[PDB]
């Protein structure tokens, strides 16, 4: 990736590293840190910081709700990688690697998705006027990309692609869910604790369901190749076009993402 | 005089009647079906009637509590949709159905219970009414912190982690009960003094009461899993007897663990006497109902 | 009550058998007119014109809207019980019987949900100011609950119930779709056809919904009986109540159906 | 006019866009699944050429007609996911790749063919701006007429009724020929010009061009199928068929003499290419 963007990635790693310490019970803990850092690094996330700067603000304003993001996503990739007895999830091929046993990383997983909203209701600065009503926003917005009608949803229908016989439509609708949701709800939130108005919130939240949908499509495409690049031109299209009317030094770096 | 067995009728027909409105039937149907099976099911509504009796309680009404009392039900059966599942006690009945797993696959039930833990937060966030934006955040915090690595999931963890313990301490012991089970019951009283306008101290003392009853409960958890059925339970009983884990009826035996539960209740009530005590009758009601319930 | 819902199930009849006249070619009127008749009428039609009676219109100015309702309604009706080659749509015990063949069937279903429309851009009457806008809203109304989110989506759901293994939830959602969507629709375009304001049109709109829902789910319980009847109640209760704010024997006569 | 290929592709494209944009994937995903699958597939979008082209030809801009272009492409499709059922024509292919219900089975064929049609009535009603609601409601009104018993379906079920009857007359093909191709042509025609303001006059002349070209498209197509039942040519030969096919293109371009040369263009380019087609 672009120095820009594994820049303000590191960030999110330094803020989650310096907020997750080890300590008793171990037990807990360890398998807390571990997991955090094994899941994938997700766009949705620097993207809140990268929003955050474009509109105004000051990345420091949208670090808690970048890490609430990387952990609402952390949890769920735990979960859908979880080895599952009774066959009811399509045996992946994935068959990636387990430091922790099942109960272990079931369990991690439902206390990652609180130390979300932790971060975000302990973020709140007595010094900041508006603090409350833009942290509460942004809860709204993660917990709902991240649930029953959000990337939920995204992960529950993608237990129904069969291999090579599931349409690019289908596997895009998938995608939307699982990644564009979120990286419109983390493009909106940096958006939102910049402080624009609701005009550019949603070109941003827009453009971020676009970059995340071409995101996923990018990691289904190493999967079955039936992939055009008409399906990605139509999405980098679809996602350059909300940003028309952001002009600047980041502005074409958020152009960047895409292109 | 308080009529308990009349006022809890209430107050949970009025919890199930939020629960139900709050999750409906919607697309992807089979997730929403399978959050509705186990929320819906059944439970005794401890947590919620607690939350909004201590709303009540430092002077606010249940509708400013009803999101948090319902986000706490939420956040509660999730938690015992994944408790039943084959890699955690693997469990085959929970409020007197099959568990959520064996009704829909191991894959809907992990992810159900996970939308119920999401949708908690998002509808305190934007249900509550009457209250002001840094007091739902604050709200928002404490449910984090009491359902967390410092919390719920720690003392699952540890749970899990410590079933072979053998050389099981009380301090040990405590730790989990304190945090797999007291946790959430704190959380739900905190939840409800906040909502309500409670002042920090009012807060401390009930947040103190609701370590005690959150101990009670649990203690109360291990003499029934010893000494009621499956069919009375409405949940499979008799498990943590085999296994190496850390009951209290372990290490003390039922008998030393009953007159435990009686100092617990009585400790707990003792810190209900900074309020008026007609204002607290129903909280010490809830307390006599965790101390005395068959199920 | 008894003979005030009969009068209005024969004016919509009437209004209909003047409107499609068999002529030629009949094959293709001969058709059309059957199967128009041939569809068990519906209660969103009726529901349709005592919601613009109840808030004080003539039951002409609702008559056009009335009769397209029966016809989306027709529509669909035929449409989901045609013989089908590969098995799709499970086969429904209770089987119509079929005076025309498939392709005459399916043709014709293509050509009475357009009439309906035809009958509502035809009912403008040029000497009517706020006959426009309503009849736009109108078939705004219609088309999107015979559509892909409503109705459609219904009778899709409906397929996928098991006789004896279906929850109550599920098909109380199916039920919600297939007919309370229509019934919404039909109360709230009456309301809106006799120049009620939002609030009323709204309250009018929930009832209905309700009461399909009600109506749809006793139309299942002769199929699987599950029939539980706190559902049914938990729905009239729903329903009776949004009455609230309305009283009488029309503004409670409404809850006539709800028995 | 010059480079009419272009053109033709330029609306294709913008409209092809609005399809995308009108129709997402979304709950039930197999509904909207087999929408999208044969609205999207690509073809000329005549249609929605004609409503656009009718619309500026008047004064109207594109943006204004784009619901209702998409509406009729939206009639058009459906009426062929319908047609290619087993109990229709049973088709297995359409441009070379799997017919609707053979990817989806015929209940969502049929149904996804149900919701293209009443989705068609919902985008011209709720998406169409810059027009007063009398001319929105008008405009619906002509999209009933030109699909109904009186227009597509008349054609399309006294079709399948004379698959019978070999014993067809001119009167009796041409009745199939302009209920079946020139009634949504002519929808097309009038809900642009309409949308676009255009006089009662202007409305009927357009009307007119659409019905020779519908007609023109048939003949022609009788035409190119003998030079490579009942047809053109076995009823009248080939040689009246051509001279039949030249008065139906005259009289087209005759309807759009008076409209300004260069936005009339398009139209007269769109009769020729009909009338010339080698294939
Ligand atoms: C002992 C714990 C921590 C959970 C089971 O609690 P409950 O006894 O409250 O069960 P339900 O009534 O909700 O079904
Ligand atoms: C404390 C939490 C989160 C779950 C259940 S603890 P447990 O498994 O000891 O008891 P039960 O399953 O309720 O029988
Ligand atoms: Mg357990
Ligand atoms: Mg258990
Ligand atoms: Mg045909
Ligand atoms: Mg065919």
């Amino acid at each position: 990736m672009q120095p820009y963007w594994a820049a303000i990635e590191a960030d999110i790693e330094r803020y989650l590293k310096k907020s997750i310490t080890i300590r008793p019970p171990e037990t807990v803990f360890g398998p807390m840190h571990h997991l955090t850092f094994a899941a994938p690094a997700t766009a949705a996330s620097t993207l809140c910081l990268a929003a955050c700067e474009l509109v105004g603000g000051d990345r420091s304003q949208a670090m808690a709700a970048a890490a609430a993001i990387h952990l609402v996503h952390a949890a769920a990739y735990v979960h859908e990688h979880l080895p599952l007895t009774d066959g009811s999830r399509p045996v992946s091929k994935p068959a990636i690697q387990h430091k922790y046993g099942p109960n272990v990383e079931l369990l991690t997983g439902d206390g990652i998705v609180p130390f979300g909203f932790e971060l975000l209701a302990g973020s709140v600065d007595p010094a900041r006027t508006d603090d409350p009503d833009r942290i509460l926003r942004v809860i709204i917005e993660i917990s709902r990309a991240g649930g029953p009608e959000g990337m939920i949803s995204g992960l529950h229908r993608e237990e129904e692609i069969v291999d090579g016989n599931t349409s690019l439509d289908f596997i895009e609708y998938v995608c939307k869910k699982k990644y564009g949701e979120m990286h419109a709800c983390g493009a909106a939130c940096g958006a939102i604790l910049g402080g624009a108005a609701e005009e550019e919130i949603q070109k941003l939240r827009n453009f971020g369901l676009y970059q995340g949908t071409l995101r996923g499509m990018m990691e289904m495409k190493n999967s079955h190749q039936l992939i055009d690049e008409n399906i990605i031109g139509k999405l980098k299209e679809l996602a350059l076009e909300e940003l028309g009317g952001f002009h600047g030094k980041n502005a074409e770096l958020m152009s960047s993402l895409v292109a | 005089m308080f009529d308990f067995d009349g006022y809890m009728l209430r107050k949970a027909k009025s919890v199930n009647k939020a629960l139900e409105a709050a999750v409906q039937m919607k697309e992807p149907l089979k997730i929403h079906e399978s959050m509705r099976y186990s929320l819906l099911a059944g439970g005794k509504r401890v947590r919620p009637m607690l939350c909004i009796a201590a709303c009540e309680l430092v002077g606010g009404d249940e509708s400013t509590a009803m999101p948090a009392a319902c986000a706490v039900e939420m956040i509660h059966t999730m938690s015992l949709m994944h408790d039943d599942l084959p890699c955690m006690d693997n469990d085959d009945l929970r409020r007197g159905k099959p568990t959520n797993h064996m009704a829909f696959g191991e894959s809907v039930a992990v992810l159900a219970g996970d939308a119920l833990l999401s949708f908690a937060f998002e509808h305190v966030a934007a249900a509550t009414k009457g209250a002001p934006p840094e007091r739902i955040v604050r709200v928002l915090g404490e449910l984090a912190v009491s359902i967390g690595s410092e919390g719920l999931v720690a003392g699952q963890v540890v749970d899990v982690c410590s079933e072979g313990m053998a050389e099981v301490g009380l301090d040990h012991l405590e730790f989990i009960h304190h945090h797999k089970t007291a946790a959430l019951l704190q959380g739900s009283v905190v939840l409800g003094a906040i909502l309500g306008g409670g002042k920090e101290e009012e807060v401390a003392k009930l947040r103190k009461f609701a370590n005690c009853i959150g101990l009670l409960f649990q203690v109360v958890d291990d003499i029934l899993d010893v000494t009621k059925s499956s069919k009375e339970l409405g949940k499979t009983a008799g498990k943590d007897l085999v296994a190496d884990k850390t009951t209290y009826p372990k290490l003390i035996g039922v008998e030393k663990s009953k007159e435990f539960a009686d100092r617990l209740n009585r400790e707990a009530q003792e810190q209900l006497l900074h309020f008026h005590p007609h204002r607290a009758a129903p909280l010490i009601a809830l307390a006599n109902y965790i101390a005395y319930r068959d199920n």
